[PDB]
């Protein structure tokens, strides 16, 4: 729940980071 | 009419790439009718596929994705989508990553569906067996009789 | 208490073999927790698996099975089950064949579920894209911009 | 429909036949 909210934010930040890095 | 910059072409091509991409990963019998497309769109499909393959070898991501609960998968999808683009930035990699996330929700929903289907069908099968076959099976002395039948 | 001939042991073992068998064939990521069982029941599982494998190489059967419509799969299951045992005979091979048929309905239901899931999830994804990303994508001159991004 | 009834009887007879043959 409160921890699931944490896992979700996590997934997001990670996806965003992986996407920022797909450039070079 | 309308070039690549039109909203119509963007939604149309977008649909094709996304479907192509999700179907591709969900195949890895009963397969799917591939998405017919032009040369440029195939080139794009090809590249998406490669980026997705490279994402699959990111163990951090796969761990967290499997960790997340998809009881309400729509909520999850929109929460992740919003969070990913909340800092106001955009680039192609995030769009690709979003597509990747969409394909993983498909697989994840599928996973929860499998044991449901199985239990339902087992229900029918065991109901039939108990009412129609049990007598005969007892006459064999139970499943130990199937052992004999196989030679073991 | 109750030996192999008891109705309880027959239903209990029956459930295990059937679940073991269906899960086995439905695995061919997101896999299933295997069914824990004793030595004799493993020997049985093993043999069922072989008979099922041999049934999969029966092209006649696979053709007809794929041909059948599973809109109402319960109706189909019971109609086939009843027809199979209607001549009043029983043997182990028909029981095995019935189990095999059950596993195929699982796969068949799964197949119809896949494109549904995909369409639903694509709906969410394309809704997000149109309302949140379309502007930026147009700024790139549409998906032709993803081509440039990949180098092509 | 009427042909689906035919496909179903077919599957049944085939399954029954395959099962009768699994012996030898």
């Amino acid at each position: 729940s409160e921890s699931q909210e944490d896992i979700i934010r996590n997934i997001a930040r990670h996806l965003a980071q992986v996407g920022d890095s797909m450039d070079r | 009419g309308g070039g690549p910059t039109s909203s119509e072409q963007i939604m149309k091509t977008g649909a094709l790439l996304l479907q192509g991409f999700i179907q591709d990963r969900a195949g890895r019998e009963l397969a799917l009718d591939p998405v017919p497309q032009d040369a440029s769109t195939k080139k794009l499909s090809e590249s998406l596929k490669r980026i997705g393959d490279e994402l699959d070898s990111n163990m951090e991501l796969q761990r967290m994705i499997a960790a997340v609960d998809t009881d309400s998968p729509r909520e999850v999808f929109f929460r992740v989508a919003a969070d990913m683009f909340s800092d106001g930035n955009f680039n192609w990699g995030r769009v690709v990553a979003l597509f990747y996330f969409a394909s993983k929700l498909v697989l994840k929903a599928l996973s929860t569906k499998v044991p449901e289907l199985i239990r339902t069908i087992m229900g029918w099968t065991l109901d039939f067996l108990r009412e129609r076959l049990l007598g005969w099976i007892q006459d064999q002395g139970g499943w130990d009789g199937l052992l004999s039948y196989f030679g073991t």
